[PDB]
């Protein structure tokens, strides 16, 4: 196969930030209607506020971010972690990282951890295929339609590369 | 070491000898392993330059500043003469205060025991975390803003009416 | 637009010394221009060229005096890529040959007895021995910085 | 528009440091010696120095540097020259 329970969380982390990632531009996703390459921000807002650019929404809300993420890191490292959802186990019942800290140097094994159904996990990756659809168009064809009985599978037009941009 | 491996802010849990079983910094190395001139000096410094600084009033009433208060120092002295000295300004006044200071904590020179630390055993507010342990936050509190005090020295540390400057620069200038 | 070196569009040289350089191959009236090969020294080609004239254009390179591409990336403006946007790949395109290069070799002590076990290549390649080449760094490039190195192996 | 100091203070600053030291205590360190003939380095030996040869004459050292420069140097060229002639021709403080 491949390798050992190295990253799970790393990619899990990734898949966590993922769904709600693809929930992000999933507003442009158009309930019914309101999209394009974005500029704005949830709803509302109107304090004083969340601003530009001698301010930026950036560094303010995302300096402090750091200790909110380092806690996890050092939490991973020196476990550290809930009781225990994400590193790792209590309920119920995901895809097991399974191993404990060392090998024969490395291989007293390495991977008898498959088995089951459709299950929990899946959707975590779903949003990165979403992505590799959803990124690719949006600068290549920057709107997202779906349209039967009209002209699905017919088309209409054409649109390639060098036009210009 | 480096990361992503490290380094036990994640509890222990924790402290911790006992306990529960930990280390954690590696049982007491020293980036000097012996040790000083530059160490703990990073501490009592800026506690006590930064009180000297409270002094510029916010002024809502008026102040400024005294009787003699030096006229930006350049030429309000002395008016001398006797005679007649410097201008003043330049190297001379800037010479007195110096070696006057320059001797005061350098007779201190002679130091070895009485008392050199814990060192092997015992078998400045004595044992003092607080009063001393601030030593840190009293330095960089200062640079923290003197970074902008050497960045954009606009006019008056009104500071925030706008935002938290946060400007942002970007880490570059660009990106 | 930086150091010189103008973006081509003021045309002064390049565009003209061009519509000169290429265009006395064009005076190849000196033959007989209809259908040929034997000749087409005239009509076509310029398609790649003149019918790519004002085309090349077009992203500037701030081609410069002489009127020609002084090709520069260094990490300023759009350019941060005229060789870097096509500057990384190469890094990428090479040293995962190193992986095949490694794991090809790092097999040439496994199944045991080696060398010309290097000349007969055991068609060494097509997937993971290469088709890991795809995915090495920042996900696993630190195949380097643990048990494989050190080195730590035997 | 320049005070030639900093430098020209320090061109004197440690000049004045080895007119310096050591009137009496025999003949001005050690002892004396070393001279010609050669007693020291890779004739054999070649080792092994300390340095606390500072600490003595420092507290002393400061005085003399950082004012005679205002009594010698930037202290007139002095009356005196008297003696007299008068005096060397007696001098304008040059100026
Ligand atoms: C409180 C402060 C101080 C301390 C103790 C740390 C500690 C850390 N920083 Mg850090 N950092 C600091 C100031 C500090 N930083 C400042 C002032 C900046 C602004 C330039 C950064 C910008 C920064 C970045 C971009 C990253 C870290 C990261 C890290 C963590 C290392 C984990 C890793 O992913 O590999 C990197 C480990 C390092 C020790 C960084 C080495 C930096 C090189 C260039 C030297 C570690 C906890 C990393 C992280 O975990 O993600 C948030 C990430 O790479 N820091
Ligand atoms: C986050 C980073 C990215 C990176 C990695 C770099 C990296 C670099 N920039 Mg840069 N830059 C960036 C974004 C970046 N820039 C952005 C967004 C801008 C705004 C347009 C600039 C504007 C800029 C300017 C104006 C200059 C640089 C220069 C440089 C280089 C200094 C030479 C050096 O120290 O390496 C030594 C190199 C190596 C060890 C290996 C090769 C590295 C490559 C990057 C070259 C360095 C290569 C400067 C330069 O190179 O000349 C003084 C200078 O010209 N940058
Ligand atoms: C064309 C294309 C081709 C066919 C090559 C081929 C090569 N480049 Mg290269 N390169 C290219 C584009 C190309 N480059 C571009 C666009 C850049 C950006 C400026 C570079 C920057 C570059 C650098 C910095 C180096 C090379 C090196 C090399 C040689 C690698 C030797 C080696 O061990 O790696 C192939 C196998 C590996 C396992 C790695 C090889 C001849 C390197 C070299 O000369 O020795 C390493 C190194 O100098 N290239
Ligand atoms: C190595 C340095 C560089 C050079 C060649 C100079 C040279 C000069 N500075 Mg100057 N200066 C500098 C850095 C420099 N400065 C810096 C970083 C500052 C910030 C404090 C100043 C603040 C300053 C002031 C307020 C004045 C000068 C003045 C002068 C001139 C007076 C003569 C003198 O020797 O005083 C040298 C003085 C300094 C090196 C700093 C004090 C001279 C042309 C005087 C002037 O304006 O010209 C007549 C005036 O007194 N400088
Ligand atoms: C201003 C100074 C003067 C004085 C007091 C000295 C003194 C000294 N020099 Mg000397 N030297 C001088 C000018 C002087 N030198 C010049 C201008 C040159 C270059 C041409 C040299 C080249 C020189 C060398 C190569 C050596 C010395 C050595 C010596 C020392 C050994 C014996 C001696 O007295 O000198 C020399 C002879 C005398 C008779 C001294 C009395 C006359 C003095 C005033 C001259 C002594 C401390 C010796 C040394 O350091 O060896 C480890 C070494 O042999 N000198
Ligand atoms: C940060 C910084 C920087 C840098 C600089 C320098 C230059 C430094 C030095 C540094 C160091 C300290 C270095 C070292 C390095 C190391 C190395 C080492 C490199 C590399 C490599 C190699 C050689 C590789 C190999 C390989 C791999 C690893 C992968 C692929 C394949 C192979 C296996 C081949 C800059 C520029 C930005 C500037 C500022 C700061």
């Amino acid at each position: 196969p491949e390798n050992l329970r190295w990253f799970v969380q790393a990619e899990l982390v990734n898949g966590r930030w993922a769904m709600l990632g693809v929930a992000g531009m999933l507003l442009p996703e158009v309930f019914t209607s309101i999209g394009i390459i974005n500029v704005p921000k949830w709803y509302a807002a109107g304090k004083e506020e969340y601003f530009a650019s001698s301010s930026t929404l950036f560094v303010i809300e995302f300096i402090l971010s750091h200790y909110v993420e380092i806690r996890r890191w050092q939490d991973i490292k020196n476990p550290g972690s809930v009781n225990q959802d994400p590193i790792f186990k209590q309920y119920s019942l995901p895809a097991g990282e399974v191993g404990y800290p060392g090998g024969i140097f490395n291989p007293l094994n390495f991977a008898p951890t498959l088995e089951a159904k459709e299950k929990e996990i899946a959707n975590g990756r779903l949003a990165m295929l979403a992505f590799l659809g959803f990124i690719i168009q949006h600068n290549v064809t920057g709107k997202g339609p779906f349209d039967n009985l009209l002209q699905h599978i017919s088309d209409p037009w054409h649109n390639t590369i060098v036009q210009t941009l | 070491m480096p990361g992503e491996p490290r380094p036990a802010y994640l509890d222990g849990s924790a402290p911790g000898d006992f306990g529960f079983d930990p280390l954690g910094l590696g049982e007491v190395p020293a980036n000097l392993e012996r040790y000083k001139e530059s160490e703990l000096i990073h501490c009592r410094w800026a506690m006590l330059a930064v009180p000297g600084i409270l002094v510029p009033e916010a002024l809502g009433y008026g102040n400024w500043v005294k009787a003699q208060e030096w006229a930006a120092l350049p030429g309000g002295q002395a008016t001398y003469l006797g005679n007649p000295v410097p201008w003043g300004t330049l190297p001379t006044i800037l010479a007195i205060e110096f070696l006057a200071i320059a001797f005061v904590e350098h007779q201190r020179s002679m130091e070895k025991d009485p008392e050199k630390k814990k060192y092997p055993g015992g078998a400045l507010e004595e044992l003092k975390v607080k009063e001393i342990k601030n030593g840190r936050l009293a330095l960089l509190a200062f640079v923290g803003f003197c970074v902008q005090q050497s960045a954009y020295p606009g006019t008056g540390p009104l500071e925030n009416l706008a935002t938290h400057l946060a400007d942002p620069w970007h880490n570059n200038i660009g990106d | 637009d930086i150091a010189g070196l103008t973006p081509c569009k003021e045309s002064k040289q390049f565009a003209k010394r061009e519509k000169q350089a290429l265009k006395k191959l064009q005076a190849s009236l000196k033959l007989y221009a209809d259908d040929s090969a034997p000749a087409l020294a005239i009509k076509a080609t310029m398609e790649k060229t003149k019918k790519r004239f004002d085309n090349y254009g077009k992203y500037g390179l701030l081609c410069g005096s002489d009127g020609l591409p002084h090709l520069i990336v260094s990490g300023d403006q759009r350019h941060w890529g005229e060789f870097i946007t096509p500057g990384i790949l190469f890094l990428y395109i090479a040293g995962w040959i190193g992986w095949v290069g490694r794991s090809y070799l790092i097999a040439i002590r496994d199944e045991k007895k080696p060398t010309q076990k290097e000349i007969i290549i055991d068609v060494p390649l097509a997937s993971s021995l290469l088709f890991r080449g795809f995915s090495w760094p920042v996900a696993a490039y630190r195949e380097l910085l643990n048990g494989e190195l050190v080195d730590n192996n035997f | 528009p320049s005070l030639v100091i900093s430098l020209s203070t320090g061109l004197s600053l440690f000049l004045g440091r080895f007119v310096f030291f050591n009137f009496q205590r025999e003949n001005m360190a050690k002892q004396v010696p070393e001279q010609n003939g050669m007693s020291h380095f890779e004739a054999g030996d070649t080792r092994a120095k300390e340095y606390v040869s500072l600490l003595k004459s420092n507290d002393p050292v400061g005085f003399n540097i950082v004012d005679v420069l205002a009594w010698g140097s930037i202290g007139h060229i002095v009356a005196y020259y008297i003696l007299a002639t008068a005096s060397n021709g007696y001098d304008p403080s040059f100026f």
